[PDB]
RNA sequence: AAACUUUCAACAACGGAUCUCUUGGUUCUCGCAUCGAUGAAGAACGCAGCGAAAUGCGAUACGUAAUGUGAAUUGCAGAAUUCCGUGAAUCAUCGAAUCUUUGAACGCACAUUGCGCCCCUUGGUAUUCCAGGGGGCAUGCCUGUUUGAGCGUCAUUU
RNA sequence: CGUGGAGGUCAGUGACGAAGCCUAGACCGUAAGGUCGGGUCGAACGGCCUCUAGUGCAGAUCUUGGUGGUAGUAGCAAAUUGAUAGAAUAAUCUAGCGAAACCA
RNA sequence: GGACCAAGGAGUCUAACGUCUAUGCGAGUGUUUGGGUGUAAAACCCAUACGCGUAGGUUGGGGCCUCGCAAGAGGUGCACAAUCGACCGAUCCUGAUGUCUUCGGAUGGAUUUGAGUAAGAGCAUAGCUGUUGGGACCCUGGUUCCUGCCGAA
RNA sequence: GUUUGACCUCAAAUCAGGUAGGAGUACCCGCUGAAAAGCGGAGGAAAAGAAACCAACCGGGAUUGCCUUAGUAACGGCGAGUGAAGCGGCAAAAGCUCAAAUUUGAAAUCUGGUACCUUCGGUGCCCGAGUUGUAAUUUGGAGAGGGCAACUUUGGGGCCGUUCCUUGUCUAUGUUCCUUGGAACAGGACGUCAUAGAGGGUGAGAAUCCCGUGUGGCGAGGAGUGCGGUUCUUUGUAAAGUGCCUUCGAAGAGUCGAGUUGUUUUGCAGCUCUAAGUGGGUGGUAAAUUCCAUCUAAAGCUAAAUAUUGGCGAGAGACCGAUAGCGAACAAGUACAGUGAUGGAAAGAUGAAAAGAACUUUGAAAAGAGAGUGAAAAAGUACGUGAAAUUGUUGAAAGGGAAGGGCAUUUGAUCAGACAUGGUGUUUUGUGCCCUCUGCUCCUUGUGGGUAGGGGAAUCUCGCA
């Protein structure tokens, strides 16, 4: 349980904290587990998403559905994947606001910023 | 937090100055001698880390009960029924004598010494009532003093 | 609030009775009271139909109380710790605790209490050798030096007989804690305390033999009505 | 009216002010080194108790000067006299074993 | 007999009681010590592509510069990142600047948008005159520099 | 007997529906009340042994909120570029808007 | 005193004495100002002080024993009560042996005296309650569940 | 000398450098003060604080705070009641600086300006300040001058660590199958981690999905002398300490005190008077022409233990859950009211996602109706749930200027009203823990428990069918 003293527990501060959070620390929130292909690739298992990249959906009710993501809605907590859409009786169509805790990352958008990430977590990068 | 101030500083675009504090005020450093900070172990206490240095913490009469921590077994009175280490080792430091320097003399006042020594030589009743290179005029046995710590520098 | 119309009866008025800090909180009790009190616990957890009259899933552990060696308190890592109580056979209770696991009736939920379950085996022992470590992560299990004993995690509810296990050298070190009459007491002044009657059963009294001759014939234990 | 709410946790408080002036203070104790001191008061007369400080004299008789001996951690009280004899020769026993227990770093 | 009245039931109204939550209070404990003439707090006026309050800012105006992180922001519109980076972001951090008018409020005044004075810079024919830009000019007290004054006292034939 | 909260316990109940509401539905209690059916409903809640209290309402011309009658009545600035309109000649009716006092 | 209805809404807390009851210990009792300890406002341990208390007879008579089949008889007698005592302190006289001329109380009386001696009972915590004071049930009016038992002036 | 110059005083400076104010004000300290308000002044604490103390003892020993002293002493129409202190135990502990006699063989002291330098400063030079006294030394516990004997001691930097602060980063284990569900984070089965099963989020109760949590690790930028190493220097008849000897050996005056007045319950203040130096203050003491005790007033500083409804932050709660809790969970000191000083509300919940109702049509416009989204509009920005009072329609019944209930019964309407369907005996056949033979295994070792193989019911017998 908790032993540090400046760690506290409280349910009202800790929704405090949640929702009134900086976008800066909402990215580290809006965190995806990679594929288990990933995991042997890079021995690492979660990590920041961002819009590059490409996921899979392994919940919900698109699940089994797959893409890369359009852009990342970080105002609420959330991120709006290519082509998983409701498409409404105009015709038109909406992303559905998917939640990255849901998401499984298929393909990395590797960058230098995103291979010295990886080189200081611990990972194998090729 | 109905302060105004307080309500304000919540609504405010800047944040709250958030230091934490309240776990490292339990854990000390004891920043003074590297021995004991080898030695200090930050779970016992003050009072069972000196006791198991050996150093005795509170000089007299603690109020209250110590841990007699049952060491032994007591067994009850019949009333006649019918039929070390480290302070070994800062014993040495303190036991180890520093690196001192004798204190010398200057060269101009072991110079007037010389010049004493040669103009009256060795005998200090003259040479205290010289007035020439003794203008200070000074003590007898000083002049001893000074020239027996000049001789053992220099010239026997 | 100290002053924050002005009726008990009235919407945003004062209150009848405003809540004051200097209502007692705190109860003071007499020392050997408070003894007695986690003597007749700890004797109480020997007996084991109170462990079971409490709840606790014991009915297959090794005897009572359950006395394990002191390599226990060596024991540095949780999954080791587990399987070691998994070898003495309190895994059933343990299973109990975390099934036990549910949400707070109360408004106390949001007050930090969210969740409630049982309680389950108490560990004791001598000294620690990261055995406190090991055990802190599983629920349910709470240990304790035999120097303390305290009386919340011994009888949790004021109900006598929690499931207790000991190490070796505890056992033997509960001796020197509470005294003998061949121990002394280690605790100042200390007494453990007499019983008023030395017979635990009073049927076995009653039945005995000596009570059975200077006893006068029993009735039919049912009246026969007559008329 | 005041409730002492904080009972418990000044003296917490206090333990961290005993740990942590004790971490600068690191070999040495953290009281000085006091006489022990017959009580006035005939209510009292039969007990003895901690004095404040010794005297010049006793330090003296102890073989050492009160200056020197504020550093080596002896609480020192000018203002007290000493009247009676073994109140007097305990000390200086007490003074003895004190020397004789420290170890002094150059 | 209908209409009306009463009662009951059904559905529909009205109403916000109950239940369940809660970025709110309330109380306790612990640590820390930090506002101004280097212009505080407080007031006013403005600043967003499209804003009313809330927040933020000062004509460099929902900000500039710096540092870190590393692709956003999001109601719409619109830039992008040469993307393997000197780099978005209503991001974080923040140590360099800007800081409108007041306000202890400070050139004098003040029911005036009254009246200034001094210094520095530039231009308009410029040696005069004018225009622009910039910066100072409150009181008390202390220490020192400089300038005086006093029928205050004294000296003044080597 | 009932209510909020607390310790223990029922490895109690619960999205295959908790709590709450309704119930010209049944049952048990002398009663305080409790149990179930059905309907509605959507996320928590109970039994037992104890603890604790801001713990039980019909009234106090109690507090606050909601809704009546009065009453389509009084009456027409009673609150609502400028003002109730329409007709009676530009000197009663219709239309529109619409109270309060008081109310075992 | 009242248009109706919903919700809210009135003996709470604290201090000082007092009875009762329960609990621990017992002529002692009281850990928690404080110290040590800790899984940390919990629990656990406790030095020195302090607080409050402590510092004979007769008649019966619960019972018990003996005898008596029983009825009863005899004996020892708890608590407590009455009597007669005793002693201490007081009470008012006696006023010795001595006596510093005013000191002294020896002895003997006398009544009552007293939570007196003549072999302890208290301390601490909790609960319920009595009186008083803090706003102290709420604002003359109002004052919130049931049943049983007792029940006046 | 009618001149010139020292001073001294007083002015002036758009001269240089500084500083005061105001806000807040929980705690603190002063002043004033009723039936508290007010004023002034500070700080993280403040104040107080190193005895002109307390005591009467076998004496104690700065201040502060806690427990006890103690509801005692004392006071009080000795009425109401008011109401201490010594000691003891504890927390915390810390002590210092002036003012008095000369450095007179050298004002040795410092501000300021300037030039440099390693700049919370240093060095140099020069103005000044200052003898109407700035330094060194000495504050009674003495101290100073010498002398003797010895010993004993040295200071200043750097740098790198450490310590402290502010940060940054890294550091476990299922998203395995089934059911239900719009959505698994629910239920079941099988798991792994744990010094991590605190907490939160993710479309429902998520250790294992994510963030964290726990354990440790690696940094970064500062603060800093706290100490720990290195390194550079520091002496100049420099500074200090201890014992003995010798010679000396100076301290708070309009104060102490006295009277009075006010004020307080003895101090304080005002007015008047106003001292001493083997002095003075204070207290006991008496066998009395007393003795003894105990401090040094009228100058100053000092951490810590302490208070803190304010600030800056944390962490908690047997607290309240939108008439409660702050007046204010919401664009609340807001809207609003008052000329002002001031007073001061009401107001939380669509859904998981707006997916917030495309399109047709009525309709000025408001509102509809088809249609559709959605798990649910029995969630439509009037929106969770949706009680009562009260309203509308329909149905039924009753009434005709009828009011309500209680009992008891009809009539009408209506509801409930087996997942009941077995037992006993006999008989047929088949099967197995039934029979027989051959085993294995657990201990609680017995009046045991589990379990295998083949055979048989041809005969018996039990259970089952």
């Amino acid at each position: 349980a908790k032993q540090s003293l400046d760690v506290s527990s409280d349910r009202r501060k800790a929704r405090k904290a949640y929702f009134t959070a900086p976008s800066s620390q909402r990215r580290v929130l809006l965190s995806a587990p990679l594929s288990k292909e990933l995991r042997a690739q890079y021995g690492i298992k979660a990590l920041p998403i961002r819009r590059d990249d490409e996921v899979l959906v392994v919940r919900g009710s698109k699940k089994g559905q797959e893409g890369k993501i359009s852009s990342v809605y970080r105002l609420k907590f959330a991120v709006q994947v290519d082509k998983v859409t409701k498409e409404k009786v105009n015709g038109a169509s909406v992303p559905i606001n998917l939640h990255p805790s849901k998401l499984v990352i298929t393909k990395l958008h590797l960058d230098k910023d995103r291979k010295a990430l990886i080189q200081r977590k611990g990972g194998k990068l090729e | 937090m109905t302060s105004v101030r307080k309500r304000k500083m919540n609504r405010s675009s800047v944040g709250k100055a958030t230091r934490r504090n309240k776990d490292k005020q339990r854990k000390i450093n004891i920043q003074s001698n590297p021995i004991i900070a080898a030695n200090w172990d930050y779970s016992l206490t003050m009072a069972q880390n000196y006791k198991k240095l050996g150093l005795r913490a509170k000089l007299q009469t603690p109020a209250g009960g110590k841990e007699a921590d049952l060491s032994k077994v007591v067994k009850r009175i019949p009333l006649t029924k019918p039929v070390t280490e480290v302070v070994k080792k800062l014993e040495e430091l303190a036991s180890r004598p520093v690196i001192r320097k004798e204190r010398s003399q200057s060269e101009r006042e072991e110079e007037w010494l010389e010049k004493l020594y040669k103009k009256h030589g060795d005998d200090y009743k003259k040479m205290f009532f010289d007035k020439k290179l003794n203008i200070y005029q000074q003590s007898e046995g000083d002049l001893k003093r000074r020239l027996l710590r000049w001789k053992k520098r220099n010239g026997i | 609030s100290e002053k924050a119309a002005f009726g008990n009866m009235c919407r945003g008025g004062r209150m009848f009775a405003p809540t004051k800090t200097w209502r007692k909180w705190n109860v003071k009790v007499n020392h050997n009271e408070k003894r007695y009190a986690t003597a007749s616990a700890i004797a109480a957890t020997a007996v084991a139909s109170l462990v079971l009259a409490r709840g606790h899933r014991v009915e297959k552990i090794p005897e009572i109380p359950l006395v394990v060696s002191t390599d226990l308190e060596s024991i540095q890592k949780t999954k080791e710790a587990v399987a070691a109580l998994k070898a003495v056979g309190a895994h059933s209770d343990l299973l109990k605790v975390l099934k036990s696991k549910k949400l707070r009736a109360g408004k106390g939920k949001y007050r930090n209490r969210r969740w409630t379950q049982r309680r389950g085996p108490l560990v004791v022992y001598a000294e620690d050798n990261g055995i406190v470590k090991a055990l802190r992560n599983v629920p349910g299990v709470e240990t304790a030096n035999v120097a303390s004993l305290n009386l919340l995690q011994l009888a949790p509810g004021a109900h006598l007989g929690r499931f207790v296990i000991w190490t070796e050298a505890a056992f033997t070190k509960l001796d020197q804690v509470w005294g003998s009459e061949t121990v002394a007491s280690s605790k100042v002044g200390y007494t453990l305390p007499s019983h008023i009657i030395s017979t635990s059963d009073v049927t076995r009294i009653i039945n005995s033999s000596e009570i059975q001759s200077a006893i006068r014939p029993a009735g039919q234990a049912t009246q026969k009505r007559t008329h | 009216v005041k409730v002492h709410f904080d009972q418990a946790g000044k003296k917490v408080s206090r333990r961290n002010a005993r740990a942590t002036r004790a971490a600068k203070i690191a070999p040495r104790p953290l009281d000085l080194l006091r006489p022990v001191v017959r009580a006035p008061t005939v209510k009292y007369n039969r007990k003895v108790r901690a004095g404040r400080g010794f005297t010049l004299a006793e330090v003296k008789a102890a073989g050492l000067t009160a200056a020197y001996a504020r550093t080596i951690g002896i609480a020192v009280d000018h203002r007290r006299q000493n009247r009676n004899q073994e109140i007097f020769d305990a000390n200086v026993q007490r003074l003895k074993e004190y020397q004789s227990k420290i170890i002094v770093f150059p």
